[PDB]
């Protein structure tokens, strides 16, 4: 606890650090320094600089991109020195929506996705579909829901193929453990 | 003594791997030894069945066998004639013809027909008027 | 009057000291002195109030003082002591006996009695200080003396349990001093305290003492929460140096209580949900453990609300502690019903009650769980529901806001449905019928593992308490 | 130093007693099945 | 249908009788639930007699 | 003393038919004056605290009752103490003769039996239980032992004692040998059925209430129409449609109740509407029964509206199995249900998995889900198995 | 008891009679 250090750049650089952990998409250390600060109540509420990155992540997991994207584009505080993280953080919403439409949406028209991803031109929609390998039909986009090789990590748990063989092998090992 | 101090945990660790398994092995081995030694007990002629009638000062008890006649045998050295009385079911040994132990007492009904009912269920509330 | 008072309590203290003195002299027995020290804390706490403070004065006079002459005078200076003619050299209980710490061989320095006497001397000091609640200079004076004394001794197998309970009072007296008054010296004092805990913990790793490391880890994990360093707690628990064998049930419940709070900010509630449940079963139900069960149950209700699933409500009313559980009762009702204004008004009035336990910050993130749970509830109602009808029940803003929230939860496999824009409704992709799949087979394997584990744990202690029956002569 | 090496020899004695009981007790199971059926 | 004479389900909209009636399976739930329920009373008697 | 506890409960909270409070208040005032109980006139002050429709007017002007003064005074209290001191003088005169005589164990117990009735009629609860324990050990048979339980059950129904009364209830049942004794059967099944009410067991409530030996009707605790009242309420849960046409509709004990007591109407309006599965007639009979049955009864109004949620759950399952796909407006013009308020009514069940109904919000039609399968049945073993393993780990680690 | 065993609903209590009224009027 040190009450003799106060400056306009003190709360500014702390807010920039919270935007760096969100830019790299890390929720581990980002959820740590929020509760642990000099003042974790007054400085994170009345001050608009420290409360700016809080409303971005809280509304990100909430699922509301209407008022969350406004602070990353038309916001007041992101103009001058906070515009560096905008080129990344704004690209995080379009990546999450792109992964959401691959499951719950089989196909959707190209006119709606332009407004969903907040694009001012149709060339950005077609260019973004090529990076994610999206087949394009007339006035529509298709999603085949293609996955990667196996899943995640931790071999022999929901990862390698033919998991029913190991279940049988493990089930036969309980009778030996009883005799031991 | 860096190596000796780190191995001090094995003092009580190996002790639990011996004393615990020793009792489980001895209890299992004694069960095997008692079964293999049962052949000597199966070849034993066994014992008869009789009842105690009267006693004397010679440590000779009168045993009445139901199928056979009466035989006056000697009580065991671990017992005496103080705990023996009339109408007592006991165990009469065969080969040595001596008393072993006491089984049970005589039943309440005697002679031909004896009706014994203690503390019946009939009360004053069961009889009206 | 005061003469017969000092002889009664000192004789009771020496009687308990001679019992543990002969046990550590023959070979090494660490089990018997440990069971006596459990009741020693309760017997000494009640005894310190009776016969005033004069029971500990003659105990220092009896045994030889390596460091302890000037330490008792500093303790008697703060209370403004009146002279009873207590000057050492009056009462002599030794009188040249072997169990009395024979004096001639002690004064000639041909034998060393300081090992058991000095380590036990510091134990009775912290017990009287915790009863009278003395602070400031008296707290710092003890912390400065004890640290070099523990470094000088080799800390044998029997010596590691003497100071095992002393570290608890070092951290306890330092936290009560900071919460009482805040100054610039309170922050610099905690820096040295952090280095002292790590130096002694690393030395205890070679001795492999079960109770010593159990008390340290409980104090170190709590220090990371107050100092606010998560990265130190993440790597500390990765080593897994905490033995589960001989540690007490009270020390185990404190260990699992910290893991639930650490994993709460890591967004993994699968492992954190088991640690908060296991900590309740390991904690006693007695009155002295009510303080731990009160805080542990407050965390369990918050974890379930963070998992998106409504827990069993029967725990609130059936328990007798519901007086403190009233703020958490309205939180579950707001998340379940999905009312937006009810949740904001609940955390506003109860913010004062949620500030002490630092659970108000977790309630800020429950704002998202209000809608995410409501979407899961309405999805489990009807397989096909209109898009505009969802905003009518929850009083949402528009159809573009609900469109993102439904597709957000399916990433973790929560809703398990699909949104049809051309059709106009949201169809649920869950047909159940898992009886034809292999998914329940994986859960059934872990259940039998718990059975064979308890069977092996049943073999851990079975014959062990009966091992001394055969060697001891019976009838 | 003399008593230090005696502790290592004690572990060898406890190992020989541990390996014998585990081998003998498991061997009693074969003898128990025989003894019960023969009598 | 409600009297359990013949198990079935009707259709009011299209006016049809959909396939409904199916047999049950024992030794799965009812036999296991009643078995665990009886074993729960045994565990309650173990701790009661252990003290 | 059935009307004593009934009229006292009507003055606690009544939201329907406030005119019944007048006949209830005028009865409890004339009953206490004609009886020997001192404190039951004083208990009216503490028992009605914090209740809607207050019967006491002192500092609270919100009382809606017709008789607003229950206030305790020393005028009636002193008159009741004179009858208590005059009666105990006659009993102690007889007990003193019994102590000097001591003929058998029946006369020694009869001294405490007269006290067990005296201390129960003067308003003593714990003092009466101390007198009943002496007569229990001095009883010559089980005939005088069950009369002790009758007084215990009397003080237990008024004060709602689920511990001391339930323990002594099974004590007389077990003893040495139960047998076919009428006293240990008829009385046990009725009293234990009342204890199952408050705890809402519903497993033994249908068997020990809907099915009764003949009339019961001891008149001391509960009455004839009361046993048949709870039978209609409890018979709608455990008893399925097979037993509704046997032990409910065709039960001979309920055939003469229609022509006798017309104030119940729970064995006709509720039974016929459920057996015919007609929601049009079943809806208006819910509030008519809720007013004249659930509210006046002591063991019902404590829950009340919860029963409305449970009773409506029964009729929703009756229609669900009668169709697969149905429009929402079909039952609106036929069974008289509101389409706008139908989603809120079914919204308290379907998300809780209480009903399989599925309504399509697009075309406004209702569907039917799978009522039973193997997966839903194994979920009960998961919660039962995991809950059992907790006791094994808790009791296993506690003993060491 | 807990969940809906106690709180139940506390709504649409006296409004059940209004459902039959609106059906016999607006018809």
């Amino acid at each position: 606890n040190h009450k003799l250090s106060e400056s306009d750049k003190k709360s500014k650089l702390i807010s920039l650090y919270l935007l760096n952990l969100l830019s790299q998409n890390n929720t581990t250390k980002f959820h740590s320094e929020l509760q642990y600060l000099d003042k974790h109540i007054k400085n994170l509420e009345d001050d608009s600089l420290l409360s700016y990155p809080i409303k971005l992540d809280r509304w990100l997991m909430e699922g509301s991109y209407q008022k969350a994207w406004d602070l990353l584009q038309s916001g007041s505080q992101n103009i001058s020195e906070f515009d560096s993280f905008t080129d990344i953080l704004k690209s995080a919403i379009r990546d999450e929506i792109a992964k959401n439409t691959e499951l719950s949406y089989d196909f959707l028209p190209l006119s709606n996705i332009k407004a969903l991803l907040f694009f001012n031109n149709e060339k950005e929609t077609e260019k973004f579909a090529l990076e994610r390998n999206w087949p394009i039909v007339n006035s529509k986009v298709y999603f085949n829901n293609q996955s990667k090789e196996k899943a995640d990590y931790e071999d022999e748990m929901m990862h390698e193929e033919d998991q029913k063989t190991n279940i049988i092998e493990k089930a036969m090992d309980y009778a030996i453990s009883i005799e031991n | 003594e860096q190596k000796i101090q780190e191995t001090e945990l094995k003092i009580r660790s190996k002790t639990e791997n011996v004393r615990r398994l020793e009792a489980q092995r001895n209890a299992l081995n004694d069960k095997v030894r008692f079964i293999k030694d049962e052949l000597r007990l199966l070849q034993e002629p066994g014992s008869y069945v009789g009842e105690v009638i009267k006693i004397v000062s010679d440590k000779k008890v009168l045993v009445k066998v139901q199928p056979e006649g009466k035989y006056i045998v000697d009580v065991a050295k671990d017992i005496n004639v103080k705990d023996l009385k009339a109408s007592q079911r006991v165990c009469l040994r065969s080969d040595s013809y001596m008393l072993h132990k006491v089984l049970e007492n005589k039943a309440d009904p005697l002679v031909s027909l004896m009706m014994v009912e203690k503390v019946p269920d009939s009360t004053y509330d069961m009889v009206g008027g | 009057l005061h003469h017969s008072e000092k002889k009664y309590a000192e004789e009771d203290q020496v009687q308990e000291l001679l019992k543990v003195l002969n046990e550590i002299s023959k070979t090494t027995l660490t089990l018997d002195p440990r069971y006596i020290w459990r009741s020693l804390k309760d017997l000494s706490s009640l005894r310190n109030q009776e016969l005033l403070n004069a029971e500990t004065l003659c105990f220092t006079v009896n045994v030889l003082y390596p460091d302890s002459s000037s330490f008792k005078k500093n303790l008697l200076k703060f209370i403004t002591s009146n002279h009873k003619s207590s000057v050492p050299g009056s009462a002599e209980l030794r009188n040249s006996y072997p169990a009395s710490f024979y004096s001639v061989n002690t004064e000639k320095k041909t034998i060393e009695v300081t090992a058991e006497i000095n380590c036990f001397m510091h134990l009775l000091v912290q017990l009287f200080l915790w009863d009278s609640k003395e602070l400031e200079q008296l707290v710092e004076f003890n912390r400065k003396v004890v640290i070099p004394n523990l470094l000088c001794y080799y800390n044998l197998r029997s010596l590691n349990l003497i100071n095992a309970k002393l570290w608890f009072y070092i951290y306890l007296s330092h936290e009560t001093l900071a919460r009482s008054s805040e100054e610039i010296n309170s922050d610099n004092q905690n820096i040295i305290l952090r280095s002292t805990m790590m130096k002694f913990l690393k030395i205890a790793s070679l001795k492999h003492d079960n109770e010593t490391k159990a008390m340290l880890i409980n104090l170190i994990l709590r220090d990371f929460l107050n100092n606010g360093e998560v990265d130190s707690a993440s790597d500390f628990i990765s080593k897994l140096e905490y033995p589960h064998t001989d540690v007490s049930s009270s020390l185990e419940a404190r260990y699992f209580f910290y893991l639930s709070k650490i994993n709460a900010i890591q967004l993994d509630y699968s492992t954190a949900n088991e640690y908060i449940i296991a900590a309740i079963r390991k904690a006693p139900h007695n009155s002295k453990s009510l303080g731990f069960l009160q805080q542990s149950n407050k965390l369990h209700c918050c974890i379930q609300l963070l998992m998106g699933d409504i827990p069993e409500l029967s725990f609130f009313h059936q328990s007798n502690m519901q007086k403190s559980l009233l703020p958490y009762y309205h939180l579950t009702k707001a998340v379940k019903l999905g009312d937006l204004k009810k949740f904001t008004s609940t955390i506003t009035k109860y913010k004062q009650l949620l500030l002490k336990d630092d659970t108000y910050q977790l309630c800020v993130r429950l704002r998202s769980n209000v809608i995410k749970t409501g979407i899961r509830i309405i999805s489990l109602t009807y397989k096909k529901i209109s898009l505009r009808d969802i905003c009518l029940k929850l009083n949402l803003d528009s159809e573009q806001t609900v469109e993102y929230m439904v597709s957000r939860a399916i990433r973790d496999g929560v809703i398990e449905a699909k949104i049809n824009h051309e059709d106009g409704f949201i169809e649920t992709t869950e047909l159940l019928n898992i009886y034809d799949s292999e998914d329940p087979q994986q859960v059934f394997d872990e259940r039998i593992k718990f059975a064979n584990q308890l069977h092996d744990e049943y073999l851990v202690s079975m014959r062990y308490p009966e091992d001394k029956k055969t060697q001891q002569n019976e009838k | 130093y003399f008593k230090l090496k005696k502790l290592e020899k004690e572990y060898e004695l406890l190992t020989l007693q541990e390996d014998y009981i585990k081998d003998e007790q498991r061997h009693l199971k074969r003898e128990l099945k025989r003894a019960q059926e023969e009598v | 249908i409600l009297d359990k004479i013949f198990y079935g389900v009707l259709d009011q909209g299209n006016g049809w009788l959909y396939v409904y009636e199916t047999p049950n399976q024992d030794a799965t739930y009812d036999s296991a639930l009643e078995l665990v329920g009886q074993l729960n009373k045994v565990v309650d008697q173990l701790f009661e007699k252990a003290s | 003393n059935y009307e004593v506890s009934e009229k006292a409960f009507l003055l606690t909270q009544s939201k329907v038919s406030i005119e019944q409070r007048k006949e209830a208040a005028e009865f409890v005032l004339a009953k206490i004056k004609e009886e020997e109980m001192a404190p039951y006139y004083k208990y009216l002050c503490e028992e009605y605290l914090v209740n809607n429709g207050q019967s006491d007017l002192e500092h609270d002007e919100k009382s809606d009752s017709l008789n607003e003064w229950i206030k305790f005074d020393q005028e009636l209290y002193n008159e009741l103490c004179k009858k208590n001191e005059s009666k105990i003088k006659e009993l102690n005169e007889k007990i003193q003769k019994l102590e000097e005589d001591d003929e058998g164990e029946l006369e020694q117990a009869q001294a405490w039996i007269n006290l067990g009735e005296y201390y129960a009629q003067i308003g003593d609860k714990d003092n009466a239980e101390k007198t009943l324990g002496k007569s229990l050990s001095k009883a010559i048979s089980t005939g005088a032992k069950i009369d002790v339980m009758l007084t215990i059950a009397r003080l237990g129904f008024f004060y709602n004692d689920q511990l001391y009364v339930k323990e002594k209830l099974e004590a007389v049942n077990s003893m040495i040998e139960k047998g076919g004794d009428w006293e240990r059967r008829n009385r046990y099944k009725t009293y234990y059925g009342i204890h199952c009410l408050a705890v809402r067991n519903f497993k033994e409530a249908a068997k020990l209430l809907v099915d009764s030996l003949a009339t019961f009707t001891s008149i001391e605790l509960t009455s004839y129409e009361s046993i048949a009242t709870y039978a209609s309420v409890t018979g709608l849960f455990t008893l399925e449609r097979t037993d509704l046409k046997s032990k409910v509709i065709d039960s001979p004990e309920l055939l003469s109740l229609i022509s006798t007591t017309a104030a119940l109407q729970s064995i006709s309006s509720l039974t016929i509407s459920l057996y015919a599965s007609d929601y049009a007639s079943y809806f208006p009979y819910l509030l008519e029964t809720y007013a004249n049955v659930l509210i006046p009864c002591k063991y019902l109004n404590r829950h009340a509206d919860f029963f409305v949620r449970e009773m409506r759950r029964k009729v929703y399952a009756q229609l669900l199995e009668s169709y697969k796909t149905l429009s929402l407006k079909s039952m609106a013009s036929a069974f008289g249900v509101s389409v706008a308020f139908l989603d809120n009514d079914l919204g308290k069940f379907i998300p809780n998995k209480q009903l399989n109904c599925v309504i399509d919000r697009v075309n406004g039609i209702v569907e039917t889900n799978r009522p039973d399968n193997k997966n839903a049945q194994y979920h009960l073993l998961v919660k039962q198995g995991d809950g059992l393993l907790t006791k094994l780990q808790k009791y296993g680690a506690a003993v060491r | 008891e807990n969940w809906d065993d106690v709180e139940v609903d506390d709504d649409f209590t006296n409004e059940l009679k209004a459902e039959l009224d609106r059906y016999k009027r607006e018809n």
